[PDB]
């Protein structure tokens, strides 16, 4: 949904 | 009015203008956020609301390599930055604010300089 600016997503 | 000028007239010229305009930017108490890589592969949103993030943590290293010494050139990075950025970042919550400063602040330099010619 939309930018995110967040953590790093751990897959 | 309509004229669109944005000329760098001397390459070198511009080498030392964006690197004062950037000098500053570096410096800036706001460029904090733009001094740091995205995601680029887990940020949602990007490579489509966010054609060219950019950032002055990749961004900066051209400006010493001369891969942005002209006009809409440094400033395609630079203002997409902070045109990108905003695209998401609050319309004024902690994101914006940057963004917004370093966009008013580099404008003197870079529309006195001959960028924005605005």
């Amino acid at each position: 949904s939309y930018g995110r600016k967040k953590r790093r997503q751990r897959c | 009015g309509s004229h669109m000028s944005k000329e760098p007239r001397d390459p070198d010229q511009l080498y030392s203008t964006l690197k004062s305009i950037l000098q500053q930017v570096k410096s800036h108490q706001s460029a904090w956020p733009f001094m740091e890589p995205v995601k680029r592969t887990e940020a949602p949103g990007y490579y489509e609301v966010i054609r060219f993030p950019m950032d002055l943590k990749t961004m900066s290293e051209r400006l010493k390599n001369r891969y942005y010494v002209s006009k809409k050139l440094f400033m395609a990075d630079l203002q997409r930055v902070f045109t990108n950025c905003k695209e998401y970042n609050p319309p004024e919550s902690e994101y914006y604010k940057c963004a917004n400063i370093l966009e008013k602040f580099f404008f003197s330099k870079i529309k006195e300089a001959g960028l924005i010619d605005k």
